[PDB]
């Protein structure tokens, strides 16, 4: 039996339903990485934004740890959106086998059906990762995230201003409207530094929506180790949603 | 290497094989 | 090598593109039958209408004639619309193997991909067939079909009246509007008998649209061997479209 | 026998196996 990575259906099904919106909107700029951890990472790449969804160990089962990491594009030659297909309510078994170093053999089952598909592997795919520490790090209650979404929602940029002492975070719109959160029971400020970044409103809003699916707190960090990036993430017991946005001039 | 990242993201990335 | 039925892609691709509308609208009431003829039959069943699409020998290739007829529902457990999937512009190989008497093993290829699926077989499926001769048989130019479509188009029933001598065919609407075609260079009357049938306008209109995809003549017959049925069909060098409608009270 | 036909169509039908 070749190294096999299987999905534990109960939690995996719960997970994709919460991510339905995200999964359904995936296009051609997304990769799926299967790791022997076990782990499943979906990474969507845009010019100034990288979105990543990581399913944790509780959603997977791995037999043999010699399973070589496998990466494929989500846009499959005849089936189209791969992850969307795994969201089918009929799915009863889903597993990936490491037969060749060149492809991933994916098997799926449903009541009186079974299917197998071999997808060529992508080599050297770069996966964006959250930095150890950073210039700014704030945690926000889900309710704060909801406030931000409500305030922004139905091009342009949004300025994110962070203040030292007392700690504070402000979101500024081009029209001179500002939403601020001071240190209190709804937001925890770990690392703070006086700085202001500018990000694309659309990607920022989209990032907040992606994180909101957890209905749990979010983390916002501004990293300056290299080029300035804004990091917005949230997680639950099944997956973690992470987004990295670059600055707009 | 399928999806290329803009230069700004490269230093914050690692190869899928050295991932967790 | 097990008995294999393969699709000759050039003509098959030409065929499904002409049938795009029909293929895309298929739901849960359609079966796909693979025959060693070779032949591929799609049959859609409704209460007062049965629609059948038969792909001829020129669209298929069969190795071994001991290939047992295989029938599956078009609505596949995870892939959804089966025939729609075969319409993918990326398809480079499509074949069905007769491994077991219980299922059909379907294989599909695309540039750096290959997929296989096993669908449980339907047993004892009844396939409606055109009768040797009939009470009425008229052939109509495509232009006549276009006139009918234009006249009806943007519930209710439509009366079809046929006259003996001189031969004539009339389509009557509830609002007292009638469209008639007399024996001439556009319509050929083979068998005629004085009779009038009533069919559902919706299924009739839909039947005309299905036949119109050939841009070639149509055949209209009224069969009375058993229960009265209206038969409307058309064909080209790749497939034949046939519809059987029952009478409305 | 998956898709059942209304009685009116039965006499005009044949089993898939005896088809062409």
């Amino acid at each position: 039996e070749p190294p096999t990575l299987a999905l534990r259906l109960k939690p995996y099904k719960t997970a994709i339903q919460q991510l339905r919106s995200v999964i359904r909107a995936l296009k051609e700029n997304t990769t799926v990485t299967f790791l022997p951890t076990p782990s499943l990472i979906l990474q969507t790449v845009r010019s100034h934004c990288v979105s990543k969804i990581t399913f944790n160990s509780s959603c997977l089962y791995i037999t043999d740890k010699s399973f070589q990491p496998k990466t494929i594009n989500n846009s499959t030659p005849l089936l189209g959106n791969f992850m969307y297909l795994t969201s089918s309510k009929d799915l009863t078994k889903f597993y990936v086998q490491d037969i060749s170093d060149l492809s991933a053999k994916i098997s799926m089952c449903a009541p009186d059906f079974n299917m197998e598909f071999s997808s060529a592997c992508v080599h050297g795919q770069d996966i964006v990762r959250e930095s150890e520490n950073s210039a700014v790090h704030v945690d926000l209650d889900f309710g704060v995230v909801a406030d931000l979404l409500k305030w922004i929602g139905p091009t342009g940029t949004v300025q994110i201003l962070v203040h030292a002492g007392p700690p504070a975070i402000k979101f500024i719109l081009t029209n001179g409207s500002e939403l601020e959160f001071t240190s209190n029971n709804r937001v925890s400020f770990h690392g703070v530094k006086n700085m202001r970044i500018n990000v694309q409103l659309k990607n920022f809003y989209q990032t907040l929506l992606n994180c909101a699916v957890t209905k749990l707190p979010c983390t916002l960090r501004i990293v300056t180790e290299h080029d300035t990036l804004l990091y917005v993430a949230s997680r639950n017991g099944l997956f973690a949603v992470e987004n990295f946005l670059t600055e707009e001039p | 290497r399928r999806l290329h990242l803009e230069p700004a993201f490269l230093p914050y990335s690692v190869k899928a094989h050295e991932c967790c």
